[PDB]
Formats: structure tokens, C-alpha cells, sequence
């Protein structure tokens, strides 16, 4: 439902 | 005022306050200016585990926050809780938001304490475990804008119908019990405690954070302790 | 009013009020005149143990008493909880004197509650251990003569400076958070209890007994609920 | 001679050996013609949970089987396991498939098994609990089409490379180490177990089930025990 | 030969291969020249307590032993158990005489392991708990002279009917089922286990010691591992 | 893939 | 002091 | 049963 508003997503 | 020790997941860096330039989970010893951090990927949207442990053997206070098939950030800080905290304390989870905002949501939490006095087997336990929270979870004690029943989760900071986050918030919860931490006549005193959350930030810009705590059994929400406070301290000293 | 679901260790027969013509063991539903008792055969000044056990799936509420290599007396009676507690109750132990007397030392005592949610691992549960009790047990509630520190006992009866008992005393102990002993959407729930106890009596015939129960959250003493009441009924109805 | 003491998820009706006209649980005792049975509202694809209690105060082994936010199936005998069973024996789960296939999926998995005997707190117990099924499990003897691995489950019964369920199946696993599951001078002895199972069948009638069983050390898959005798029985007798 | 990670009570000094010059506990990784040691006020005749813990977070493995009224010998070392160990290996004591004798007896031992995957609660766990045993305790491995039954006790050693032990003696007991010590994608593993002991010795000089062990699940006492070797090494290497 | 398929019950 | 001081039993 | 054989046992 969200997408790596910031924070750095190791992956998707 | 309160004696806390705390593992915070901060999701927003205030170099002000000696915070990393990045997010971090660190370890708080009655001050916000962790005594020892680690970076931290947080991965906005996804679930993830936090892990805390201590035993008065080692006298190390560890954790462990990860996300499936991603990477698990680590930080550990050597501290005698005999000094710091009193033999009768509480337990529970506090959160925030500023400017920014994020969804501070609980999916589960579980902890255990064993005390092993020293007349052997004078072993001494306390656990709980909660996969699921009730509107009324009478076992729990809410402060601020924390709140339960929600899908059966618990909200720790407040957040619309639409689902959205709100900024300039704060909210704990305690387990309802008292819990003996540690006794002079003890050989070896453990605890560990786990939990799931599910950080959320529609506003691409995370914040403030959640954060384990221990304190003084009458702890209560500091003045203006929102937003970077993470509702553990009054100032930033 | 006062909610009670009581397991009883009856050591006097008071056969004025329905009471076996022997000391006996017995399920007590909202009143003290037994539902189903059990003839038991208590030895004066050993320590013997107690396991309470109850699970939704059959609705039935088992007890079980005994002492080192000797006899043990059972006693189960089919009940649904459901209807006959409030979803949060809180647990402890109770116990008395009257005309007669006798300590009613607890030299350990434990209980676990577990609910199974209708969804996927929802398991909530509480458990704790006491096998030591400190003089501060600051996550007990004790009402009545109930003391904790001597030998590291919890003594619910008055017990004289010189160790002898007390006549016309009433005592009670309960976990100081709530507990969640049912929901409606339960597949399953149940708890156990277990705890060592230790009567000895200096007269001719001990009484009156302890109890394990299960009570309303602001559970309280009745008055006059001293002696053959148990500290656990205000009329013998 | 194999012993066996099992709880099944019978999921087609062969009433040629006195099955009910309808999927069911029931509780089997030496016998593939359950002593006790319930109807239970299968549900195709659906994840489902399964509990099994016994404490040997009530001597009553109850099953209870549910759907999330669905009706629960409960199914409940009296029995003396001392007087069926030896008193070391071993536990696992069974599966199979004949003319009709499904998937006989465990999710999860565990056990919990504690003696109390006739002695001051001389409380012995067991407890596993299996969330995630690595490829290798050495603490699990698995006999037949049993396997390990797949997406961390234990799959019972021949799942073809693609998926689908496959016919003439027959599977087992059991926890390595013996359990000693009762004892002449035990004053409590009790058992729980549960498991999450996933049940799909791509056929219009799924056969022929799952169930927990209990029984003796070096016991085996019998012989033509495949199909309608869920891989524990050899005949229907 | 074998991986050994061992916690020694060691009872009698060897200068000769590295023992401090007085009773001791301490950590062997692979050696019997322990990594780090600790002066222990071995009490004689009485029951002590012994508690090992260790987690993957911090990476230490500790322990501590004691006897009731009296003080506490504590060691700890830092040690990643993953390139030491194999992930599946089996957990158990171990203990010796040689010239000198004393009775390694065991009066309890319980042991607990949890692996928490990187997949979030993907827990799996083993818990035993023994406080009697059994003639015939069929989940253990007797190896050496080890024996069970006798008053509910463990005798690692050789202890003839007067119940005076034996020189020359090599006995240990490991749990039937492996133990899956650590795995990759895990977050934090963590085991603790605990056993109650009772060196006596008549003729006042006690040896050799007992000791907490993990090794490869095949492991079998080495050759002439008798006296200061404690059953557990071939060599003083 | 397979969901509920099976008798009678509530909703879909 | 009180040991097992009570009705009918085996031994002493 | 036994006494102090010879590890220093801290009061009795
Ligand atoms: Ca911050
Ligand atoms: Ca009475
Ligand atoms: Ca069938
Ligand atoms: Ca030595
Ligand atoms: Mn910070
Ligand atoms: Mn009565
Ligand atoms: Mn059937
Ligand atoms: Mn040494």
C-alpha cells in the first residue's frame, strides 16, 4: 500500500 | 522526574540532538542522546521484528530489529541495570510524531522475565504475550493518544479513519503489572521482549519513532516530550 | 455483586451449611455449598500441592490434590465459564479461621491463561510463577490478614509472632493484572493453576480451609465471611 | 503390535468401513472406526487450526477444529491413556490420499507434554514448537511421501512438481525423541498440541485426511494403510 | 573427532595443562584449557545451581554458579557459536574422577532453545525440563557410566551401594533429539539451560569435575578422557 | 488459486 | 513440629 | 553427610 516513502527498502 | 531506559527505532535524524544522519535503533540510559546507535534500513510499509534481551550475567543489553529477506541491524551497550533502574518497575511501548508523521502500529507483543534467587530453582517468572488487543484490554495501561481494537492492533500515535497518520502526537502503553527487573539475592536475572510494528508513511517523510521502555512504575507522558522526544524524556539533555 | 468460582480445600464439616462429614475438596459456582465435592485425605502439617485445570473445549473444571507418595483426591464438574464469569476476571488465593484454626501457608503458586483466537496463531496468554514471595510483592494484592516475607511464604491467615495460628482470621492474595479468562471468538481457551500449600494445626480439628478463585476485577473481603465462608461469601446461600 | 491413539480430520465419507455421511473430526482408539465423531465444515483452500487437549484429572481427550471467523468443529471421549497406551510412546501427524487427492499441508506445529509427579514440584515437561520446516529437519523422522522444505512446510503426502495433490499417497512425521506420556505415580499429567493445516483439493471430492496421532516408540506405516486408513491403520477393524 | 563447547566445574587443579591452582569455572572451545576461568568457592556436599546462557545478538556465551547463602563465581566469554558449531548438534553433561573420586550427581536439568527466523515470529523452540528420573529414561543417551533412577538422580559417575563414588570414572547423558543450535536468515538465537548438582566427596579431595556440553550429534566419550580430561576431550591439547 | 470452494457457508 | 499428625493412614 | 573435604565452603 506504500513504496519507500524514505527510509532505504533493502529490496521492494 | 522518571528513570527510563529505552531501545528506540528513531525514523527521523535530529542532528540537533546528536542523533545519526540517518535512521537508527539505539540504546537510551535516561536520556534521548543514545549511549551507543546503529544504522537501520527502515523499510517504510513493511512489517518488521524487534528483539531485546538482557541477563545480568553479561550485563548486556542487546537488540535486534529486522525485515524478512532484508537485512537485521544490531546494537549492544553493557550497563548494570541494578544501578540505573529500582527492583520494581514497568514495562511497555511509546511512540511519536512532529512535523512528520508515520503510522506507529503494534501487531504483536510478547515479553518474559525469569529471576533466579539465590537458594536454587527460587526461580520467579513473569510472562504475557499479545497477538491480538481488544477495544478494552484492561490488562494494558494507555497513555496519551494510544489506543487498541483497530483491526485488533494497537496505535500508539494517532491516525484518521482514512488510515493516515497525524503529526504532533504521542501515545505509550504498560503492561498493567508491576515487574520485579532484579533482587540483590539473584544469580542470574533475565528478560526479553518481542514485538511487531508497522511503521507507515503516506508523506514519504517517517517520524519520530517507537521505543521499548522500562521505568518507575508511575511513569507517565512528559511535557511536550512529542515529536523527537519519542515520549521518554523532557528535554534533550 | 461479587462473581465466584471457587475451588476449595475444606478442612472443618460444617454440615450446618452442607458440608461433607470429611475434610474434602470442592467446586464452588457462586456459593459455597458445593456443586461437587470429593472426600480428602489432608495430613496436618505436610506440605501438599494443588492443580486446578480447565479448558473450553470440554467445559470441564478438574482439581486435584495430593501429597508426597500418598493418596491424591480428584474432583471435576462440567461447566461453561462463559456463563458465569465477566470476560476479565482476576485470579488469587483465599483463606481462613474461626473457632478452630490452622495456618494456611502457600509456599508456591503459578498460573497460566491461554486464549486461541478464531484466526491464524491469535494466541494471547499470561503466565506467572511465584516460588519465592518478597516482604514488597508489588504485583500482588493482598486484602484481609494476608502477608507475604515470612521464610520467603505468602501467609494468608494470622499466624502468631511464636508461629502458632489465629482464630477468627481471613486472608487473600490475587494477581494484580486482570485476566482475560474468555472471549466469544475463542477456539479455544483454558488456564492452569498449581500451588504447594502447608496446613498445620495445634489444636484438635483444623479449620477452616483455602481456596483457589476466580473473581470480578474489584473483587472484595464480605464481611462476616470469616470462618466457614472461606473469605469468599457474605451468607452461606 | 502398533498402538495408536489418534484424532482425525477425516475428509471423505467411506461409509463402507462406518464413516459418517459427511467430512468429520473424530477420535480413534486402536481403531480406524472413530469411538467419537463430529461434522466438520471443511473448507477447500482454507488455512485451518487444530487443538488437542488431555489432562489426566478429567481422563477426556477433546479436539477442537476451526476456519478463521468461521464455525469450529469440537469432538470430545472419555479415556484412560494409561490403560490403552505405553508409557513411553511418540507423536506425530499422518496423512494420506487413494482415489481422490488433496495437499495435506502442515503450516506449523507444536507440542506440549508435562508430568507432575507425587513429590514436592517433580514437574517433568517437553515442548516443541515448528513455525518454519527447514529442508533438513534432523529432529523429525519422516516416513513415507513425508518431506520437508517447501516454502517452510511440512508437506505429508506427494505434491507434484507443479502443485497439484496426487493419488495413492501416504505420510508421517514424528518428533525424534520419546515422550514419556504418563507415569503410575503421577498425580497431573497433560498433553496439548497444535497445528495449522492447508487442505486444497483440485478434484470434486478431496480425500481422505490428516490426523494426530499418538502411539508406540518404533511404530511404522502399515501396509495398504493408505487411503481411507490415513496411513495408521492396517485394516479396518 | 568432536566439536566441544563446554562450561567446566572444575573440582580438581591441573597445573599441568593450564588449570588455575584452585577450584574453578570456565569456558572450553575445543580445548580443555579453558578460554577464560574463574575462581569457585566449591561447596562440598551441598546443592548448587548452575545457569549458561548465551544469544546471537551479543554473541557471548556465559555462566553462572552458586549455592544458597553464599557467593557467586561468574564467567563469561565472547564467542560466535556459528563458526564454531555445526547447526545441528546435541546438548548434555558430562563428568569424570581419576585418582581422586567424588559423586557428580544431578538432581535437575532443563534447557531451552529458540530460533527466531528472518521472516519475523518465525520461532521454533525446544524446551525440556527434568526434576526425576526415571530408571528407564528413554529420551536420554547414557554414555560411560552414567545411570538414572537412583532416588530420581543422574549419577554421571561410578558410586558403589555405600554411595561413595568411584575413581577412574567417565559417564555422560546427552537429549535424544538434535537441537538446531543456529541457522542463517535468523535474526536472534538464543538458548539458557540450568541443572542442579551435588559433588560430595569423603575423601576430601574432589575430581575431576562436571560439564555443560554442545557437540556433533554423533559425539561419543574419547579414549582415555577419564579424570582431568572431564569426558569430553582426547588430549590436554 | 483454491480459496473456499466447499458446502454451504455464509458469503463468498 | 506438625508432621503428618491426621486420620488413617500407612505407617508413620 | 560431609563437611568441607576440602573446597573452600563459604559459612558452614
Ligand atoms: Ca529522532
Ligand atoms: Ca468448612
Ligand atoms: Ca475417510
Ligand atoms: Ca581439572
Ligand atoms: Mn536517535
Ligand atoms: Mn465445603
Ligand atoms: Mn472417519
Ligand atoms: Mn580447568
Amino acid at each position: 500500500d506504500v513504496f519507500y516513502p524514505y527510509p532505504y527498502a533493502s529490496g521492494s | 522526574a522518571d528513570t527510563i531506559v529505552a531501545v528506540e527505532l528513531d525514523t527521523y535524524p535530529n542532528t540537533d540532538i546528536g542523533d545519526p544522519s540517518y535512521p537508527h535503533i539505539g540504546i537510551d540510559i535516561k536520556s534521548v542522546r543514545s549511549k551507543k546507535t546503529a544504522k537501520w534500513n527502515m523499510q517504510n510499509g513493511k512489517v518488521g521484528t524487534a528483539h531485546i534481551i538482557y541477563n545480568s550475567v553479561d550485563k548486556r543489553l542487546s537488540a535486534v530489529v529486522s525485515y524478512p529477506n532484508a537485512d537485521s541491524a544490531t546494537v549492544s551497550y553493557d550497563v548494570d541495570l541494578d544501578n540505573v533502574l529500582p527492583e520494581w518497575v514497568r514495562v511497555g511501548l511509546s511512540a511519536s510524531t512532529g512535523l512528520y508523521k508515520e503510522t506507529n502500529t503494534i501487531l504483536s507483543w510478547s515479553f518474559t522475565s525469569k529471576l533466579k534467587s539465590n537458594s536454587t530453582h527460587e526461580t520467579n517468572a513473569l510472562h504475557f504475550m499479545f497477538n491480538q488487543f481488544s477495544k478494552d484490554q484492561k490488562d494494558l495501561i494507555l497513555q496519551g493518544d494510544a489506543t487498541t481494537g483497530t483491526d485488533g492492533n494497537l496505535e500508539l500515535t494517532r491516525v484518521s479513519s482514512n488510515g493516515s497518520p497525524q503529526g504532533s502526537s504521542v501515545g505509550r502503553a504498560l503492561f498493567y503489572a508491576p515487574v520485579h527487573i532484579w533482587e540483590s539475592s539473584a544469580v542470574v536475572a533475565s528478560f526479553e521482549a518481542t514485538f511487531t510494528f508497522l511503521i507507515k508513511s503516506p508523506d514519504s517523510h517517517p517520524a519520530d519513532g517507537i521505543a521499548f521502555f522500562i521505568s518507575n512504575i508511575d511513569s507517565s507522558i512528559p511535557s511536550g516530550s512529542t515529536g523527537r522526544l519519542l515520549g521518554l524524556f523532557p528535554d534533550a539533555n
